[PDB]
């Protein structure tokens, strides 16, 4: 489906914490 | 060894801080094999067994031992050398296609 | 505040840094994630480098091979600049080639 349609179903109960938020080796960010 | 597109890999998650415990994390490789070998990077989407019905969750399919969902909006290019990537599994072609479709929708 | 597509933002780093936002505006607002590529002053001539264009203070190349989805708020994202549309298109063009 459309990005709008996808985004429309995001909720407070739905969302995930960011996995692998660390920076290793060559990673710039 | 180099990660292949469609592989499920385990990556070192090694924060120097924070509440989240260090360890290996599963992720899906969506980047081209040649990209992965030449850059020493791999574009990956995290895999989780927490299934909330979140819109960008893509169900893992076509695997041997791997379950859960792929988080497509968490797409990241990661250093698979520094993080000691190991291929433990792989998914179906349409699994990758679905994830990549979501990403391209996000960045277009 | 929310990051916009085309924005050059500064992000906190780890073991402040410029990056280009390639993710859609509504995506950045709703999910709290931004999909960004880092900008660097080192031009190494890698095939995945995209020259920055159409900007005020910002120079260098955008690294499409280092693209990352991140939490922009947690990194104290701030927009200092932006780039031409053709620039974002080129970066996004390289990213999709990488993952397809």
């Amino acid at each position: 489906p459309t990005l709008e349609e996808l985004l429309g179903q995001c909720t407070a109960e739905n969302r995930h914490h960011e996995y692998l938020c660390d920076s290793q080796g060559k990673e710039m960010l | 060894y180099c990660p292949a597109r469609g592989d499920v890999i385990l990556l070192d998650f090694n924060p120097q801080s924070g509440h989240e415990q260090a360890g290996k994390r599963p992720a899906l490789v969506v980047s081209d094999d040649l990209f992965n070998q030449v850059t020493g990077f791999a574009v990956v989407c995290p895999i989780t067994n927490q299934i909330k019905g979140y819109p960008f969750e893509v169900p893992v399919d076509g695997t041997t031992k791997t379950t859960g969902v792929i988080l497509a909006d968490q797409v990241k290019s990661l250093d698979w050398k520094a993080r000691a990537a190991r291929t433990v599994d792989s998914v179906s072609g349409e699994t990758v296609t679905t994830v990549v479709d979501m990403v391209s929708k996000i960045i277009k």
